[PDB]
C-alpha cells in the first residue's frame, strides 16, 4: 500500500469530505523508473525500425522507395510469396506509402476495381502485385 | 458536457487566469479556499 | 572488422582424419599441438565427459592463446566457450572460489523450449474493486481489478488478482492502451496506444500501435538459450515475481552473492526435469583459464573438488612459466606454476617455439590480414626480427611501417619504412640497454630505481 | 587557471609528413618521440587496429606526460581519452581486474544518432485540471506560430514540467517532444500587471515562424562502460556518476558487445575507439599486467598508452626486478618510446613558453639565469621560479622580472638537490630512519 | 526557554594561539619578531610569497614542502599562512594518516580533500514575499466558466511582517499550494516569485494563546521587510558539488528516504562527474556569475602518505582546477611508506619532490627560545620573574622548546596554590620535577628495564 499509494475510494472520501483528512501514505512512494521506456520489466517489443533493418532486401528497398517517392515514380512490386506481400504492407503502413494489392486470392471483380483504381488515380504509390496473378494481361502503363 | 466532480480547472490566457471549481466541491473542505466551504 | 592479435585465426586447420595441415586456417606449425587440440574439440563435442583438464604448456608467444581461440571457433556458436584469466578470480564481493563456481556453471549451457502464455489487447475497460479492511492502519485495499481487453478477433473481460493490477499500475496502463500480460510471471508491458484516436496533437510522444491480430489469449512457444549460472543468479536474486521481495529486489543495488551448493544442487534437479520433460537439451561447454599460474593454491585445491563434480565443463589451462613458486604457497615450487598433485589431473599439450621460416609465413599471413601489402625484401626484414627479437615485435611493426609508407606516399611498405619503424619503436631489449646505460649512475637525468 | 601542461596545444608535427617541428604547438624537442607519438596518433584516428600498447619511457621530466597531453589535444573532444593514474585501480568497491575492465570500456565510444522532434511557438493559452488530494492531472496547451495554431493534450509529466517552468501565455517555449524537456525562450507579450510575484520580465522575442513541429537529427556519444552500468541495473543509474557500480557480471558485457556490433551493422551506432592513457604504469601489480596483456587481445580493446620513470626496478607484488618495473612478458607486447633530457637551448625555449603562458616578462639575463638554473636544478624547479620571481618583482613594483628577482627566488626556495644536502647537513635534527632524533640545541 | 549565561566570554589557548600572521613588512621582509613569531625570517618570507601566490589567481596545482626537524615551526607557518589568507579562502588541513579510510580507496579520500580546498563563490538574488497571513480572499471572476458556478480571478492575501504589511494579489493557481500546505490566517508563510508557490513556516506565536492545548509549536512573525529582494553570496566548495550531485538529498521516493535514514557512506566519485562539474563551473565563471577561489590543502606529516598517494597527486596537481598543496615533513632520509626498497629525502619520492618548492625550517638560538617563552607566557596569561624566564629558556636549550612551553601552566598552578600571583624559580624547579621530559624518563627506563623482573618495564 505504501509503494502503490492511496486507494481510489480513499481519494474520493478525502476529496469530498467536509474537513481535510491526511491519507496514507499519502502518495505512491514507488520511485520513478530510471529507464523511462523499459520501466520495471524485462519485456521487449519489436520495433518496426528493426523490422526494416533485419531484412537486407527490405533495408535496400526502403532507401529506394524513398528516392522513388520523391521522384514521383509510381511503382509495381512483384512477389513470389503471398506471406511476404502481407509483411510488405505492414511495412508500407508503418511508413506513409499509399498502396494497393492484387494477388491470386483476390476475387475477379476486386481485381478489375483495383486495376482500374490504380490506373485511374495518381494518389496510389505502390501496387503490391503477385508475380503470376498480376503478371499477365493487365495494363499498368501509369 | 457537465464538468468532472473533482478536477479543479486553471486556465490562463491574454486576460490573465481563473480557477473554476466543480459544484460538487463547493461545500467540501476544498471549497473553503474559494469562500464556499461546508 | 577491427584487426586484433588473433583476427587471422579461423580454426585448427585439421584434416578430416584429424592430422594437421602444416599451414591452414591461419596457423603455421604447432601441428602436434593443433592435433591435440583437435582431440580436445572431439572430447567436448562428445557430451559424455565432465571435468577433464587440459594444460597448454609453453613459453610466451608460442600461440597458446591462439590455440584456445581456435578451439572456440571449431566448437562454433552453440557450445559455451568461457574465457577467463587467473587474475579475474580475486573478487572483492565474494570469495574467489565462488567466482570459479560461477565460471564453471557459465561454461555449461542449456537450450530449453518455453511456452509463453499471454493475454494481449486494447484495454477497453478498467474498473477496480476494493474492500474496507479491518483496522490495520494502511486503509482500504484493492481486492481485484476488472479489465476489458479487445483484440482483432475477440475480446475478454479479465478479473485480475491485485498483484497483477500492481503490474498494470506500475506499468502506468490506461484505458485505450494496448498491453501485453504474461500469466507466467504476472508481468505487464504497455505496448502503446491504440491506432484508434491516434491524433497527432499529443505532447506525450506516444507510440500508437495497431490492435493485436488474432485472439486476446495466446500461447506462443519460443526456444531460450541459458547457462546453469543464469538459473543460479535468477533464483538467488529473485526478480520475476510480483511479490514485495521481487519488487524491492529490483530497487536495491545489484550485488553478487556466495550462491550455496544447496541452491546449485536443487537447480540440477530442476534442469533434469526439463530434460525428462523433453523441453531442454544440455550442452556442456569449456572453461578456458588463461594465465592459470595466477591462480593460487586455494584456487587449485578447490578445482580438485570442482572437477570431480558429476557435471563440470572441460577446463583448459594455459601457463608460460618454468619451475616457479606456487602463489599463496611460497614454500612450494613446481613446473608450470601448477601444484604437483593438480598437474597429475591434466593432459599437457606442450607448445614449441617457431622456426625462422614459420616466422616468415606468420609475418606474411599477418601482413595480408591487416591489409599491409608488403614487399618480399620487407618481409625478410621483418622476419629477421622474431628470430633476433620476439615474434610479437615483428607483428607490431607492420602497422607503424604501413603508416610511415603511406605518409611517404608509397602504396606498399619498403625496407625503408620498416627501418624507420625499427627506430621510432624499440623492443624491450634495446630499451633495457638504454636504462642500464643511462641509469649507469644516479642524478637529475637518471632513471628511478 | 594555468596548469603544468596548459601551454601544450598539440603535438607540433606536420600533418602531411608527420615531421616534428623543432618548436610548435608548445612542444619543444623530443623530435624522435614526437614523431613516434604522431604515428600512434594516426593509427588511433584510423581506428582500424585494436589493442596496441605503446610505452613512453624516460627519466623524470623530459615531457612524457606533455607528449601524451599533446596527443589528447590533437584528438579533440570527440575521441575518448581516458586518463588513468595506476593508483586509481586499487579500489575498495571493486577488484583491480574490474577497475581495469571499466577503464578500458570507458575508452570506447558508441556514437548514437536519433531523430528528435521539437516544437517551438508562442503559448496562447494553458488549461490544467488537477485532482483534489493529488493523483491525476490533465491539461491542454494551445501553441502558436505566425503560421499555425494547434491544441496539444498534456500528461502529468508534461504538466509537471510546465508548472516547474511556470509556463504562461505569451511565453515563447520550445519542447523537445522526444525527451520532454521545455525551455522558455522569451516572451512575445509584455509581462502583465494584474498579479504580483510573477517574477522576471524575461527577454522579448518575436513569434516563431513556420510549422510547429520540426524534426531534429541529434547525435550522442556514450561509452561502452556507460551502456554497461545502465544495463546491469533496473534502477540507480546515478552509478554512472557516483561510482556506486559494483563488479558488473560478464554476461552483461558479453550481451552488450554482441548488441553494439549489431547496432553498428544496423547503422544505428558508430564505434569510436579511443585511448586509455595509464600514467605511472609501473604502479600496477603483476596481477594487473597479467590482465591487461589478454584484455588487449579483444576486438574492442582501446589503444593503451603508458608512461614510466622507472629503471630496472622491482615489480610490485613480486620478489624481483625488471626493466621499467614492468614484466618482460608484458613488455613483449609493447613498443617502447624513449624520451631524452633536454639541452640548454631546449630548456630556454620551454622556459620561454612557460613564461609566455604565465604572461611573465622575463629580462634576457633572467631567462639566461633561469636556463643556467634549469640545467642544474631542473626544468620543473626553473619553472616554479618563474611565477615566484614574478611575485617578488611585484613586491618591488618592477615592470619586468630582473636577475635580482630570480636570485631572490633562488635564495628563498631550495631545489631538490640543495634540499638533499640540507637534509644531510641536519641528520642530527631530522627524524632518521631509526626514528631517533635530537631536539636540543 | 534556555537560561542564557551572562558571564564573560574568554578564549581557550592552544599551542599556536600566539601566532597571528607571518609578520612581514609591506616589502615582504620578515620583522625579526612580530605577529607572535620569533626568527625563521627566511621561512616566513618564503611563506609570504606563497601567500601572495595563493591570493593571485594564476596559481594552479603548485606544491610546497615545509622541510625541517620537529619543533621547527612548520605547523606554525602553515597556520600563519591560513590566517594571512583568512576565512574567505579555503584552508583544508589534514594529516597523511587521515587518508587511510576504511570506506573508500585512499585516492578518493585525498581527492575529496583536494576539492574541499577549492572554493566557489556564487552570487544570486533571493526574491520573496514573507509574513503572517492576515487575510485570504477570492476575487470572483468577471467571466465565470460554464458548469462550474465558482470562478475566481484573483486570490488576495494579506501578509504582515514586523516592519509592515501588504495587500498581495496572486494568480489563483496558488490555491493548490495553500490547500496542500494547509495555510490559514495567522500562519507564517513565504511566496517565492520563481514559482509563485508558497510554503508554511508555522503558526504565528501571536496566536500561541488560542487554545489551552494545540499540537504545534508557534514561530515568530518575520522581523524583516514583507518583501525581500536581496543579493545572497553562497560559500561553496567543489566537493560540495561532488556530494550534492552524487547523492541527491531531497528525493521523495522510498529508496531515497530509506537511503537518508541510513549512514551516508562515502562513494568513489567518478572522474566523469568531476570533469563535467568543472565544465559547468567554468561556464558560470565565464558568465561572471561565480568566482573560483582556490585555497590551500595542507598535509602535515606528509611522510605518512604512501607512494600510491604521491603518484595520484601527480595526476591531481596537473588538473587545470586545483588548490595549492602545502606539505610538511620531518623525515630526514627515510623509507617511502609504501615502497620498502626505496629511501629518499623527506620520505618524499624523488619523482614527486622535484615538483615542490621546498622551504627549510631551521633550529632556534638560545635567545630566540627565550623570546618564545616570553610570547607564550603572556598568551597563557602566566607571568614570570626574569629568573623563571631564564630557567625555562635554559631547559629549552638543553631539552626541547615544546617541553618548556608545557612547563608554564603547571608552574602557574603551583604558584597560585602557594599564594603567588607570579611564577618564580621555586615553581619552575618544582614543575620540572613533577613533569619529566622524554630523556629523563628514558633514563629511568634504561636503568630499570635492564632485565626482566617483578618490577621491570615490559619489552
Ligand atoms: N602457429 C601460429 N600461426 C599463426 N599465428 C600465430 C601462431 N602462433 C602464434 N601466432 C600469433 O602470434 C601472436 C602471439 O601468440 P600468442 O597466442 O599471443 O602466444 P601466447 O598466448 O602463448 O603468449 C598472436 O597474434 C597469435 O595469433
Ligand atoms: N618538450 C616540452 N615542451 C614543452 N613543455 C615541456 C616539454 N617537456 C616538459 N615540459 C614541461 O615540463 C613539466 C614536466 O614535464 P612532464 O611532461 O610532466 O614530465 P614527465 O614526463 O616526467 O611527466 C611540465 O610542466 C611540462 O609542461
Ligand atoms: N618561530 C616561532 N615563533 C614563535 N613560536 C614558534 C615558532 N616556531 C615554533 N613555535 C611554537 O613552538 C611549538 C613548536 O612548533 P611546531 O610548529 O609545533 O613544530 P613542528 O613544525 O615540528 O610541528 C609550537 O607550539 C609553535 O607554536
Ligand atoms: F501478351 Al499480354 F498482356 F503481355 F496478353
Amino acid at each position: 500500500k505504501a509503494l502503490f499509494g492511496p486507494t481510489p475510494s480513499e481519494i474520493k472520501e478525502a476529496s469530498f469530505g467536509p474537513r481535510p483528512v491526511t491519507l496514507y501514505p499519502p502518495r505512491a512512494l514507488l520511485p520513478a523508473p530510471d529507464h523511462d521506456k523499459q520501466r520495471f520489466t524485462n519485456i521487449t517489443v519489436p520495433s518496426m525500425a528493426r523490422f526494416v533493418t533485419d531484412s537486407g532486401k527490405l533495408a535496400k528497398l526502403d532507401e529506394l522507395l524513398r528516392e522513388l517517392k520523391e521522384g514521383g515514380h509510381r511503382v509495381l512490386l512483384y512477389f513470389q510469396m503471398t506471406r511476404m506481400i502481407d509483411l510488405m504492407e505492414e511495412y508500407l503502413t508503418y511508413r506513409n506509402y499509399k498502396y494497393c494489392r492484387l494477388d491470386g486470392s483476390t476475387k475477379l471483380e476486386d481485381r478489375r476495381d483495383t486495376v482500374a483504381d490504380f490506373q485511374t488515380r495518381p494518389e496510389i504509390f505502390i501496387f503490391l502485385l503477385s508475380t503470376r496473378a498480376g503478371g499477365l494481361g493487365i495494363n499498368l502503363t501509369t | 458536457k457537465r464538468p468532472d466532480p473533482m478536477m479543479i480547472r486553471w486556465v490562463n490566457n491574454k486576460m490573465g487566469s481563473v480557477v473554476a471549481v466543480p459544484e460538487e466541491l463547493l461545500g467540501t473542505h476544498a471549497g473553503v479556499v474559494f469562500g464556499a466551504g461546508p | 572488422h577491427r584487426t586484433a592479435a588473433h583476427t587471422h585465426i579461423k580454426g585448427l586447420g585439421l584434416n578430416s582424419s584429424g592430422i594437421a595441415e602444416k599451414q591452414a586456417a591461419g596457423f603455421v606449425g604447432q601441428c602436434a599441438a593443433r592435433e591435440a587440440c583437435g582431440v580436445v574439440v572431439d572430447l567436448i563435442k562428445a557430451h559424455k565427459m565432465a571435468g577433464r583438464g587440459v594444460l597448454l604448456a609453453g613459453g610466451p608467444g608460442t600461440g597458446k592463446t591462439a590455440l584456445a581461440l581456435a578451439i572456440s571457433q571449431e566448437l562454433g556458436t552453440k557450445i559455451p566457450f568461457c574465457p577467463i584469466t587467473g587474475s579475474e578470480i580475486y573478487s572483492t564481493e565474494v570469495k574467489k572460489t565462488e567466482v570459479l563456481m560461477e565460471n564453471f556453471r557459465r561454461a555449461i549451457g542449456l537450450r530449453v523450449r518455453e511456452t509463453k502464455d499471454v493475454y494481449e489487447g486494447e484495454v477497453t475497460e478498467m474498473t477496480p474493486e476494493e474492500a474496507e479492511n479491518p483496522l490495520g492502519g494502511y486503509g482500504k485495499t484493492i481486492s481485484t481489478l476488472l479489465i476489458g481487453l479487445k483484440s482483432a478477433r475477440g475480446q475478454k473481460k479479465l478479473r485480475l488478482d491485485p498483484s497483477i493490477y500492481e503490474a498494470i499500475q506500475k506499468e502506468r496502463v490506461q484505458v485505450g492502451d494496448v498491453i501485453y500480460i504474461e500469466t507466467n510471471t504476472g508481468a505487464c508491458k504497455r505496448v502503446g496506444r491504440s491506432d484508434a484516436y491516434a491524433t497527432e496533437f499529443d505532447l506525450e510522444a506516444e507510440e500508437y500501435v495497431p490492435i493485436p491480430k488474432g485472439e486476446v489469449h495466446k500461447k506462443k512457444e519460443i526456444v531460450q538459450d541459458v547457462t546453469l549460472h543464469d538459473l543460479d543468479v535468477a533464483n538467488a536474486r529473485p526478480q520475476g515475481g510480483q511479490d514485495i521481495i521481487s519488487m524491492m529486489g529490483q530497487l536495491m543495488k545489484p550485488k553478487m552473492t556466495e550462491i550455496t551448493d544447496k541452491l546449485r544442487m536443487e537447480i540440477n534437479k530442476v534442469v533434469q526435469k526439463y530434460i525428462n520433460q523433453g523441453v531442454a537439451e544440455l550442452i556442456p561447454g569449456v572453461l578456458f583459464i588463461d594465465e592459470a599460474h595466477m591462480l593460487d593454491i586455494e584456487c587449485f585445491t578447490y578445482l580438485n573438488k570442482a572437477l570431480e563434480s558429476p557435471i563440470a565443463p572441460i577446463v583448459v589451462l594455459a601457463s608460460n612459466r618454468g619451475i616457479a613458486t606456487i602463489r599463496g604457497a611460497d614454500d612450494l615450487k613446481a613446473a608450470h606454476g601448477i601444484p604437483p598433485d593438480f598437474l597429475q589431473r591434466l593432459l599437457i599439450i606442450p607448445t614449441h617455439p617457431y622456426e625462422p621460416d614459420e616466422i616468415r609465413r606468420i609475418v606474411r599471413i599477418r601482413a595480408q590480414t591487416e591489409g599491409v601489402q608488403l614487399t618480399d625484401a620487407a618481409v625478410d626484414r621483418v622476419a629477421e626480427h622474431g628470430v633476433r627479437i620476439s615474434l610479437r615485435y615483428c607483428l607490431q611493426l607492420l602497422a607503424p611501417a604501413s603508416i610511415l609508407a603511406r605518409v611517404n606516399g608509397r602504396t606498399q611498405v619498403d625496407v625503408q619504412d620498416i627501418a624507420e619503424a625499427e627506430e621510432l619503436f624499440l623492443d624491450a631489449r634495446r630499451s633495457a640497454n638504454i636504462l642500464t646505460s643511462t641509469g649507469e649512475s644516479g642524478g637529475l637525468h637518471g632513471f628511478i630505481s | 587557471l594555468i596548469a603544468a601542461h596548459s601551454h601544450i596545444r598539440g603535438l607540433g608535427v606536420d600533418a602531411d609528413t608527420l615531421e616534428p617541428r623543432p618548436s610548435s604547438q608548445g612542444l619543444v624537442g623530443q623530435e624522435k618521440a614526437r614523431k613516434a607519438a604522431a604515428v600512434v596518433l594516426e593509427m588511433i584516428k584510423q581506428g582500424k587496429i585494436a589493442g596496441r600498447a605503446v610505452l613512453i619511457a624516460g627519466p623524470p621530466s623530459t615531457g612524457k606526460t606533455a607528449i601524451a597531453m599533446g596527443m589528447a589535444q590533437s584528438l579533440g573532444q570527440d575521441v575518448p581519452f581516458t586518463t588513468l593514474a595506476a593508483s586509481e585501480i586499487f579500489s575498495l568497491e571493486m577488484s583491480k581486474t574490474e577497475a581495469l575492465t571499466q577503464a578500458f570500456r570507458k575508452s570506447i565510444g558508441v556514437r548514437i544518432k536519433e531523430e528528435s522532434e521539437i516544437m517551438e511557438g508562442e503559448v496562447v493559452e494553458i488549461q490544467i485540471d488537477r485532482s483534489v488530494t493529488g493523483g491525476a492531472k490533465q491539461g491542454k496547451l494551445t501553441i502558436k506560430t505566425t503560421d499555425m495554431e494547434a491544441i496539444y493534450d498534456m500528461g502529468s509529466k508534461m504538466i509537471d514540467a510546465m508548472t516547474k517552468e511556470r509556463v504562461m501565455a505569451g511565453d515563447i517555449i520550445s519542447i523537445d517532444k522526444s525527451s520532454g524537456k521545455i525551455t522558455k525562450l522569451g516572451r512575445s507579450y509584455a509581462r502583465s500587471r494584474d498579479y504580483d510575484a510573477m517574477g522576471v520580465d524575461t527577454k522579448f522575442l518575436q513569434c516563431p515562424e513556420g510549422e510547429l513541429q520540426k524534426r531534429k537529427e541529434v547525435v550522442h556519444t556514450v561509452s561502452l562502460h556507460e551502456i554497461d552500468v545502465i544495463n546491469s541495473r533496473t534502477q540507480g543509474f546515478l552509478a554512472l556518476f557516483s561510482g556506486d557500480t559494483g563488479e558488473i557480471r560478464s554476461e552483461i558485457r558479453d550481451q552488450i558487445n554482441t548488441k553494439v556490433a549489431e547496432w553498428k551493422e544496423e547503422g544505428k551506432a558508430e564505434i569510436v575507439p579511443g585511448v586509455l592513457f595509464i600514467d605511472e604504469v609501473h604502479m600496477l601489480d603483476i596481477e594487473c599486467f597479467s590482465y591487461i596483456n589478454r584484455a588487449l587481445e579483444s576486438d574492442l580493446a582501446p589503444i593503451v598508452i603508458m608512461a614510466s620513470n622507472r629503471g630496472v626496478s622491482r615489480i610490485r607484488g613480486t620478489d624481483y626486478k625488471s626493466p621499467h618495473g614492468l614484466p618482460l612478458d608484458f613488455l613483449d607486447r609493447v613498443v617502447i618510446i624513449n624520451t631524452h633530457p633536454y639541452t640548454p637551448d631546449e630548456l630556454r625555449q620551454i622556459l620561454s613558453i612557460r613564461a609566455q603562458e604565465e604572461e611573465v616578462d622575463l629580462t634576457p639575463d633572467a631567462l639566461a639565469l633561469l636556463t643556467k638554473i634549469g640545467q642544474e636544478a631542473g626544468l620543473r624547479y626553473a619553472s616554479n621560479l618563474i611565477t615566484t620571481s614574478q611575485l617578488i618583482a611585484a613586491k618591488r613594483r618592477a615592470k619586468q622580472v630582473g636577475v635580482e628577482d630570480v636570485q631572490r627566488s633562488f635564495k628563498l626556495f631550495y631545489d631538490p638537490a640543495r634540499s638533499v644536502r640540507f637534509v644531510q647537513e641536519s641528520e642530527k635534527r631530522l627524524i632518521g630512519n631509526d626514528g631517533v632524533v635530537d631536539f636540543s640545541y
